[PDB]
DNA sequence: GTATTGACTTAAAGTCTAACCTATAGGATACTTACAGAGGGACACGGCGAAT
RNA sequence: AGCGA
DNA sequence: ATTCGCCGTGTCCCTCTCGCTCCTATAGGTTAGACTTTAAGTCAATAC
């Protein structure tokens, strides 16, 4: 029997329930209104509300508990109206028990909000809702990349019109062509293009990509002891001038902590203004670019 | 975790719930990725 | 695959209001002939060093493909020279590899 | 650094359930056949028992009973009256007009076949009934039920006497109300004193048994509530040039088990209906499986192309894990080759 | 074929020298666990926080700025409400009433 | 060389408005069961026969 | 996917 | 019919190395974009 399929064991399980008809449908939709109006009443009643007579109290959890018994009924009848709409999705999406399940989430969503006085059968209404609930959860757990809804309406739009183009003119459309096709921009049509896109697989057969992938971000191996050594030149050539000028330039470019102090805080802890150390700046910047202070740092870039 | 060449024992051992979630340092619960547009976690 | 395609719509698209052109799709016939011709065992690459080897590249007869023995099931016992090859197929040249 | 999934329900841990020999099924005597149906929300199982209240409102039961069958009496002896009356209308109708000797016979065939499959339907409920009582009467805890009808109606007759579950968490009750030491020291004695399969049985079982018993190790672990998700860079999106993603395939599957648990977490706090809150801890269940060991179960799940998804056991499984990749050789940095050539002056 | 990510490699190796000076926070969850997290003495310490664990922690310090709940969510109370009245589901509630009623007692 | 004051332009924020994405809810005729489309050694789950 | 020892 | 001893069949992990080339409607968050302010950097002259 090999009996692991979970598919055909749920369809065997949910064929056990019959199905209903218009007249049994209203009857479910009154029973499961009372008992939620009958579960507010008694928590209204609850608080600050007046001891239920045990009688009242009796039937009305009765009716409520009658409730959510016809509402659970009507979830089984329609559980075959939800396999027999997900069928025409399933190919392009998840796997089917998870559109199943979100049809039933449809499903509970309209039978709370489904009204009975319009006479109409409930078919029509949970159809719509189901769908709805489909959509937007296939939608929301496509791929492993998040596409809000109305991108995604714009893809499947544009994939339909290149599609239907393809089929009647025989040749792949061009971007200017979609973008007047759809009344937008050649520009906004290649970025539609480029969200389209899906991840591949690092697990292939070739072998597996992940083999040749280069780490371009990554130790570069010579940088880092290439600017140690730097910093080391730094620190000697900063040594070689005089001590002011080499804190102020340490504290002016961040060399002591990583925060760059600027000239009113490097004014204020040495006890001076700011155009007093823009002029130490500018004559140890000009004694800097001088070639003899310059020779052991050219080569560093 | 992080230690030096001491080693004297590699010992295997069944997880249980408690494990497990000190082991962990947050509660991952929404199954996305990254932002389509900026490309950011 | 096209004619499933053709036989579905056949039925969904309304009588009296169609056409070959909007019944026929070409598209998976094209792929088909793209994907044999690109990434297929045996849309081998061009293996053009010498003349020689131009020509010897075509003519090549080869017994792992799809519809083929791959060299797990292409054992010793399909390897050997059975006396039929005379005239047919050579005894000498085979590559010295697996 | 390491993350954790809470999941709303439990869900059993695969490799101690399907690789054969199970080990679920060596700890709490159970049938992998039959533990399968329990852990996929195929049949129910009985986790407790009451033998004391089962034996006192056993009397009382009985009494119930009898007088349940006693109004199928009242129905039955009604069919026969009924019946009865029926079949003098038909001597009134028959013998009383000019017709022919078997015609006017023909209807007392078929009263008499109406009653002869009157009574069988009778006494097929009533053998129902006492199948229903008898299995009562002779019920167990740590016990299979299947026949979803038989055990609802169980349930709701009998709800005390006994914690009757479906699924992980009436493993994990099990797995709680176990004593391990005279469990073993039972399998002890009967490796004492057995033979032939009993002895053998004994052997292979208490193995595991006594693995459990002598470490530090609680068998609670082998149900799980807190699934650990690897850290990123082992199963990373690397974008190539041009920005065609590269996701590492764990990704899928921790997705479907985060959508999943969140869907099952939300109709519990919704509130929906047996059927489909056990349909979605199947599912869930399955999301699980395909995460430790895809295709062990059931159909792999696939991917794009109708490739199988790679899980973590087919990380370390096979030619291509991880104990051979990088362990049967590295490439290696300061290195290089050439071809070689006869050096007779060296 | 290559690829890279979107990280800083900060050639920087390590400086146990000078660290911005911080104190160290405490949020107590639900169920008597607490999980330090350092802060900063710039740091502007948060009233609650996504602690370790994962659920929400409040401070040892006796605070209690306002759990302020958000809108109720949307219940089928809600969406039976905002399209029918009060009168007529009471007036449905007497006729299921009365109709348990006549079934029991007759 | 070292330390100042008074224009004169400049980058870094701060803010206001805003404008443009983005998440969420709903759509009320009838609409009721997925799909399928090698070989070898070894062990464990199970045929065939004598005995009590 | 193809190829050399 | 169960026991114990044989056979028999079905399901599963493993096998050289190295290289090369569908739509609508709301409400809220985000960023963006430009106008405005301010600390900031510069230049010219100067006195000691």
């Amino acid at each position: 029997t090999a009996s692991a399929d979970s598919v055909r064991a749920y369809l065997k399980q949910i064929g056990k329930v019959a199905l209903l008809n218009a007249e049994e449908e209203v009857e479910l939709a009154k029973r499961i209104e009372a008992g939620l109006y009958a579960t507010q009443l008694m928590t209204e009643l609850s608080e600050r509300g007046e001891k239920l007579p045990a009688a009242q109290r009796r039937d009305m959890m009765w009716i409520c508990r009658d409730g959510d018994r016809a509402k659970n009924h009507l979830l089984e009848a329609n559980l075959r109206l939800v396999v027999s709409l997900a069928k025409r999705y399933t190919g392009r999406g998840m796997a089917f028990l998870d559109l199943i399940q979100e049809g039933n989430l449809g499903l509970i969503r309209a039978v709370e909000k489904f009204d009975y006085t319009k006479g109409y059968k409930f078919s029509t209404y949970a159809t719509w809702w189901i769908r709805q609930a489909i959509t937007r959860a296939m939608a929301d757990q496509a791929r492993t990349i998040r596409i809000p809804v109305h991108m995604v309406e714009v893809i499947n739009k544009l994939g339909r019109i290149q599609r239907e183009l393809l089929q009647d003119l025989g040749r792949e459309p061009t971007p200017e062509e979609l973008a007047k096709e759809m009344d937008i921009t050649p520009e906004k049509v290649l970025e539609i293009q480029q969200y389209a896109r899906e991840p591949i697989s690092l697990d292939q057969t070739i072998s597996q990509l992940g083999d040749f992938i280069e780490d371009s971000e990554a130790v570069v191996a010579v940088d880092a002891v290439s600017f140690t050594l730097l910093q080391d030149q730094l620190q000697s050539v900063l040594d070689t001038l005089s001590e002011r000028e080499a804190g102020v330039v340490r504290l002016r470019f961040g060399l002591t902590d990583g925060q760059p102090r600027t000239l009113d805080e490097i004014g204020q802890v040495y006890g001076v203004t700011r155009e007093r150390i823009r002029q130490i700046e500018s004559k140890t910047m000009s004694k800097l670019r001088h070639p003899s202070r310059s020779q052991v740092l050219r080569d560093y870039l | 975790m992080l230690d030096v060449n001491f080693f004297d024992e590699l010992r295997i051992g069944l997880a249980t719930a408690e494990d497990i979630r000190q082991w962990s340092y947050g509660e991952v619960k929404k199954p996305e990725t990254i932002n389509y547009r900026t490309l950011k976690p | 695959r096209m004619e499933r395609v053709v036989r579905e719509r056949m039925t969904t698209q309304d009588v009296e209001a169609i056409t070959p052109q909007t019944l026929i799709n070409i598209r998976p016939v094209v792929a088909a002939i793209k994907e044999f011709f690109g990434t297929s065992q045996l849309s081998q690459f061009m293996d053009q060093n010498n003349p020689l080897s131009g020509l010897t590249h075509k003519r090549r007869l080869s017994a792992l493909g799809p519809g083929g023995l791959s060299r797990e099931r292409a054992g010793l016992e399909v390897r050997d020279v059975h006396p039929s090859h005379y005239g047919r197929m050579c005894p000498i040249e085979t590559p010295e590899g697996p | 650094r390491m993350g954790h999934i809470e999941l709303a329900a439990p869900v059993t841990h695969i490799w101690y359930f399907k690789g054969v020999p199970s080990r679920l099924g060596y700890l709490l005597d159970l049938a992998p056949k039959d533990l399968e149906k329990i852990i996929y929300f195929a049949a129910y199982v009985i986790t407790s028992v009451d033998e004391e209240m089962r034996h006192n409102e056993l009397s009382t039961l009985e009494a119930e009973m009898a007088v349940e069958r006693k109004a199928v009496e009242d129905q039955r002896d009604g069919e026969l009256e009924a019946r009865a009356q029926k079949l003098e209308a038909d001597l009134a109708e028959l013998e009383a007009e000019g017709a022919k000797a078997d015609a006017r016979r023909k209807v007392r065939d078929g009263g008499e076949r109406e009653m002869r499959q009157i009574r069988d339907r009778a006494q097929r409920e009533l053998d129902r009934l006492e199948d229903i009582w008898s299995t009562f009467t002779k019920l167990a805890p740590k016990q299979l039920i299947v026949d979803e009808n038989l055990y609802r109606e169980l349930v709701d007759r009998y709800g005390e006497y006994f914690t009757g579950a479906m699924g992980a968490e009436s493993i994990q009750k099990l797995i709680e109300n176990f004593d391990i030491d005279a469990e073993a020291e039972s399998l002890r004695d009967v490796i004492r004193n057995g033979k032939g399969q009993k002895k053998l049985r004994a052997l292979k079982r208490l193995k595991v048994v006594a693995a459990f018993q002598q470490s530090g190790n609680s068998p609670m672990g082998m149900v799980l509530d807190a699934v650990p998700v690897i850290p990123p860079e082992l199963r990373p999106m690397v974008q190539l040039d041009g920005g065609r993603f590269a996701t590492s395939d764990l990704n899928d599957l921790y997705r479907r088990v985060i959508n999943r648990n969140n869907r099952l977490k939300r109709l519990i706090d919704l509130g929906a209906p047996e059927i489909i809150v056990n349909n979605e801890k199947r599912m869930l269940q399955e999301s699980v499986d395909a995460l430790f060991d895809n295709g062990r179960r059931g159909r792999p799940v696939t991917g794009p192309g109708n490739r199988p998804l790679k899980s973590l056991s087919d990380l370390l499984k096979g030619k291509q894990g991880r104990f051979r990749q990088n362990l049967l050789g590295k490439r290696v940095d300061y290195s290089g080759r050439s071809v070689i050539v006869v050096g007779p002056q060296l | 074929l290559r690829g890279s990510r979107l990280g800083a490699v900060s050639y920087e190796t390590d400086r146990n020298h000078d660290l911005a000076p911080r104190q160290i926070a405490r949020y107590r969850t639900d169920n008597g666990e607490e999980f330090e997290v350092p802060f900063a003495d710039d740091a502007e310490i948060p009233g609650t926080w996504l602690c370790r664990n994962g659920m929400e922690g409040t401070l040892i310090e006796g605070d209690l700025p306002e759990p302020k709940k958000v809108k109720p969510p949307r219940t089928h109370w809600d969406m039976l409400l905002e399209r029918r009245s009060i009168e007529e589901l009471e007036e449905l509630l007497k006729e299921r009433l009365e109709l348990i009623r006549s079934r029991r007692r007759g």
